[PDB]
């Protein structure tokens, strides 16, 4: 399987961007703030769900035999560590929300001691959904139970993400159109702001949803064997992609940080 | 070493075509903007004219406008202003003052009595 | 090491010293302040209702705080303390619209501000003042705008009119062309990093608090979509 | 008014003068002398320097 | 007419007597010299803590304490050997515009828009540091408030005013007056009888405190002066101009040694000071970055650079050890 080569490069690039987005927010005190926390918390996440995960993937993927509870233990790991990317990207867009919404009260109300808040109760709640087959409700299909992958996973744990950001940003979309014909060709900046807004939750959407589509089917359509593995991996990979990429959507391409990174070289 | 003195000025009956100069010296002329204020009796100073460091741009008042011309002479380092057409309320005490900093477009150049940068002057009247 | 038991005295020290720097740092941040500017004479002390570097003001609006600030005791010049204001919310601009003579000055006066090099992105709120008493002059007529400005002769009011009871269609021009001239200096360069407020006012006028507090919001909010690049 | 402009334009006048090569000279034989005790000219050894 | 021809005659005179007695040129003069070489300053301790922009700085006596502050309207009193807050003395007045450290450290003065700067105290006897006086009597803003002893206070306004306090009475003991506009800076000289005052009309003025009267004048810039440092022989001294240039004086001479510029640079200085030994000029600019010129060469030896945003202040320690500088950023720094 060419699936490993592929695995390591998703994962050794995204040590890269990562490495170099945290070392972009050492270099600079003016990239270090309330809101930057969650970019570095993000960062740290991705850095973290890459590097432990993807080899773990793999080397779940290679096979189990039903050896015991370390393939339970590895499969619960990656959970933790995949959702808890999920929850800052959640939390992000929860802070840009509050920010565009209520300017004057938002610095009263994002202190630091509440945003390592929000970063805590994140990875908290990660750790606590993903640890949550060792309790007893019990390769990675092989071995996890479908019913509590579809009914708390997917069903509820990345959908009111997904719909929650997706409010969000259309909220903000409609502050920037009362922005523009207020006060403020104009056919175009809206066609700016839509397609910033639309690539961005929709490359989310497309890096996230195929795994946890196959794996509804699967769950709902037992006479339906099963999709061929090669979909399962490129579903896979597109997950890891996603984990690779986030650092390219999030701060890379602003011309604020681009910038500094620039510079270096 | 800044010092600006302003030739031309006197007498002349209304609507008599005249002249005025404003030769700096000590100090790079082509790098400021200049500007021309007067003062009437009973009245205290106010903007009447500019230009540019290249010439290229120009401003002027409301009352004055299309009546003079003001034009830079960057190699000689003297700033003319035409004066056409006049008349008998426009006689004042006429000054020729470079905003402090050069490379730039942001003056406050007209100080009560206090500036600095201003030549020392001239005299203009209308009678008949 | 004994000298050290100096050192854990210097270590508590700097710890009281941040603990107070803590709070200081909150209550700064949260603190919106506003540098106040016009014409002597020309209402500025009169603008706000005022219920709630010399002149200073406290007001709380629906939970937020504000710290108005009017330097007015220096001389005229202005080249060298005016510099020390580069990082403030906004700014309000307050013109006492019935000087005709005056407002030539005034518009100089803005046009400098807007095109100073450290002021280049503030965005400034804007008051005209005594649209009561210009009102009374233009209907008196002895005087006039065509006297002053030649611009006045061939202006039509743009289609965004807006007016109210009583306010003819001349006094409704003179407003709206005074109006238009201050957009047309904020408009000639901008960069888009900054723009202005039009407003109009008397001095027995309460709304003033609710227009700066929404004028700021607009302004913030903006702010931080362009630090979104859009 | 002007009658005290005048005066000091007088007295600023009226001052001896040193020529500008002995000024000179005189001003580059002390930067000459305080060479051996200048700390930015040549960096310090580390004993020297506190990193302070 | 009858008075402006005279005052131009005796300029032109003064002008031709300063002119005379020329002979050669500082560069002219000193080109034999080998050139310092490139210098390698980087950062030894960086200092945080501020709330807003930092203004003015000051070493102390000892040089191991300096007192700065900032746009937020605080007063900190550092340690550079042992980075740690001394104090923290806000002020009444949000706004400042300098600060000073008396020699004999026991009190330090500052003062802003509010056009009095006062005094306050570091010895206190009961244990808590309180403001002793208040000085009123300037119309304008105060540029620099800078000490001469436990009970003399020397200050320059921004109405053209300079005076000289008696701090225990708190009432002006001489006034100095001549500046045709705003005086920004003020360096007082090593035998402490002479100061020189730099105004925005392009010209500085040398003085005695004793006498209280103008001695001289220097006129080589072509904007307002924003620093100016005396040299530690007592022979000259040097100003920051906003035009882009740095220009030296000697009082001997009467006229200007030599001047710092280049085409490289667009951009007006901020604040200047001078090396112990004398041969570096440490200068600086508004792009964020501080030039450091050879002294006695005209060259630059290689600018310094890592901080965010425009640099405030500057100075140098008593002994020359360090050299911190200030920004609009709230970051203090030293240097090797
Ligand atoms: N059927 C599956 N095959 C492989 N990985 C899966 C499967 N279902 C869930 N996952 C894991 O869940 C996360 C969703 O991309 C990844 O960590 C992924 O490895």
């Amino acid at each position: 399987s060419v699936y490993i080569t592929v695995e390591l490069a998703i994962a050794v690039l995204a040590i890269l961007g990562n490495v170099l987005v945290c070392w972009a927010v050492w270099l600079n005190s003016n990239l270090q703030n309330v809101t930057n926390y969650f970019v570095v918390s993000l960062a740290a996440a991705d850095i973290a769900v890459g590097v432990l995960a993807i080899p773990f993937a793999i080397t779940i993927s290679t096979g189990f035999c039903a050896a015991c509870h370390g393939c339970l233990f590895i499969a619960c790991f990656v959970l933790v560590l995949t959702q808890s990317s999920i929850f800052s990207l959640l939390a992000i867009a929860i802070d840009r929300y509050i920010a565009i919404r209520i300017p004057l009260r938002y610095n009263g109300l994002v202190t630091g001691t509440r945003a390592k808040g929000i970063i805590a109760i994140c990875w908290v709640l990660s750790f606590a959904i993903g640890l949550t087959p060792m309790l007893g409700w019990n390769l990675f299909e092989d071995v996890v139970p479908m019913n509590y992958m579809v009914y708390f996973n997917f069903f509820a744990c990345v959908l009111v993400p997904l719909l929650l950001m997706l409010g969000v940003y259309l909220r903000i979309f409609l502050a920037a159109r009362r922005q523009l014909k207020q006060m403020e060709s104009t056919l175009q900046k809206e066609c700016h702001a839509a397609k910033s807004l639309a690539i961005i939750v929709g490359l989310f959407a497309l890096c996230w949803l195929p795994l946890h589509i196959i794996n509804c089917f699967t769950f709902f359509c037992p006479d339906c064997s099963h999709a061929p593995l090669w979909l399962m991996y490129l579903a896979i990979v597109l997950s890891h992609t996603n984990s690779v990429v986030n650092p390219f959507i999030y701060a890379y391409a602003i011309r604020e940080f681009r910038q500094t990174f620039r510079k270096i070289i | 070493q800044v010092q600006l003195q302003e030739s031309g000025g006197g007498l002349v009956q209304p609507g008599g075509s005249l002249r005025l100069s404003c030769a700096a010296s000590g100090f790079t002329f082509s790098n400021y903007k200049m500007n021309w204020v007067r003062q009437a009796p009973g009245k205290g100073l106010e903007w009447v004219s500019d230009i540019s460091q290249s010439g290229a741009s120009i401003s002027y008042t409301g009352s004055v406008k299309g009546r003079f011309t003001i034009s830079r002479d960057n190699a000689k380092n003297t700033l003319y202003l035409q004066m056409n057409s006049l008349k008998p309320e426009d006689t004042a005490v006429y000054y020729c003052a470079r905003c402090p900093a050069p490379f730039t477009r942001d003056c406050f150049d007209v100080t009560s009595t206090t500036y600095a940068y201003r030549g020392q002057g001239t005299q203009v009247t209308v009678s008949s | 090491e004994d000298q050290r038991n100096e050192e854990k005295a210097q270590r508590e020290a700097n710890k009281k010293i941040e603990k107070q720097l803590q709070k200081d740092k909150q209550v700064y941040r949260a603190t919106h302040r506003l540098l106040l500017l016009g014409a002597d004479n020309s209402g500025k002390s009169t603008i706000v209702k005022q219920m709630r570097g010399i002149f200073e003001t406290k007001f709380q609006v629906d939970k937020v705080n504000f710290h108005m600030f009017d330097v007015g005791g220096q001389r005229d010049e202005r080249r060298k303390w005016i510099q020390c204001f580069n990082d403030v919310t906004a700014i309000i601009f307050v013109v006492d619209s019935s000087d005709y003579n005056r407002l030539q000055e005034a518009l100089n006066l803005f046009k400098s501000i807007w095109n100073n090099r450290w002021l280049r992105t503030i965005s400034v709120i804007l008051f005209l003042n005594k649209q009561d008493l210009l009102a009374e002059k233009v209907l008196a007529g002895k005087s006039k705008i065509e006297d002053y400005f030649p611009e006045f002769a061939r202006y039509t009011t743009p289609e965004d009119a807006t007016p109210e009871p009583g306010e003819d269609p001349r006094v409704t021009r003179a407003k709206y062309f005074i109006r238009d001239e201050f957009l047309r200096i904020s408009t000639a360069s901008g960069d888009g990093r900054h723009y202005c407020y039009p407003h109009f006012t008397c001095a027995v006028d309460t709304e003033n608090a609710r227009r700066i507090f929404n004028d700021c919001r607009d302004i913030i909010q903006r702010m931080h979509l362009r630090q979104y690049e859009l | 008014q002007a009658r005290k402009l005048v005066e000091q334009l007088k007295m600023e006048a009226n001052i001896d003068r040193i020529k500008v090569s002995k000024a000179a000279a005189d001003l580059m034989a002390y930067c000459e002398a305080h060479a051996k005790e200048d700390p930015l000219l040549t960096p310090v050894p580390a004993s020297e320097n506190p990193f302070r | 007419d009858q008075l402006r021809q005279e005052a131009e005659q005796l300029k032109n005179q003064i002008r031709d007597a300063r002119k005379a007695c020329a002979d050669a040129t500082l560069s002219q003069i000193t080109n034999n010299i080998d050139p310092v070489g490139r210098i390698q300053m980087r950062t030894r301790r960086t200092l945080r803590g501020h709330l807003a922009k930092i203004y003015a700085m000051h070493w102390g006596t000892d040089s191991r304490l300096l007192v700065s502050a900032s746009q937020d309207g605080k007063l900190i009193i550092w340690d550079s050997y042992t980075t740690n807050k001394v104090h923290a003395i806000p002020l009444r007045s949000s706004w400042v515009m300098t600060c000073a450290y008396a020699p004999s450290g026991n009190y330090v003065a500052c003062g802003g828009l509010d056009n009095i700067c006062s005094i306050y105290n570091l010895k206190t006897r009961e244990g808590n540091v309180r403001v002793s006086r208040e000085l009123a009597g300037h119309t304008g803003y105060l540029s620099c408030c800078r000490f001469l002893d436990d009970n003399q206070i020397v200050t320059s306004s921004g109405d053209t005013t300079c005076a000289l306090w008696d701090i225990e009475t708190g009432q002006q003991t001489t006034t100095f007056t001549g500046h045709t506009g705003d005086v920004m800076s003020l360096s007082l000289a090593p035998d402490t009888r002479l100061f020189v005052s730099g105004a925005c009309d392009a010209s500085a003025k040398l003085w005695d405190v004793r006498e209280g009267m103008c001695r001289q004048t220097f006129t080589g810039h072509e904007s307002d002066i924003n620093a100016i440092c005396f040299f530690p022989n007592g022979n000259a001294f040097a100003t920051g101009s906003d035009d882009a240039t740095c220009r030296l004086f000697d009082l001997r001479a009467d006229q200007e040694l030599m001047t710092y510029s280049h085409d490289n640079i667009i951009c007006g200085i901020t604040s200047v000071s001078f090396s112990k030994s004398g041969r570096l000029l440490l200068a600086g600019y508004d792009d964020f970055n501080c030039n450091v010129w050879d002294a006695l060469k005209a060259d630059r030896a290689g600018v310094l650079a890592g901080h965010d945003n425009r640099v405030s202040c500057l100075g140098v320690t008593d002994d020359g050890m360090a050299v911190a500088t200030g920004s609009w950023d709230s970051f203090l720094k030293i240097w090797n």
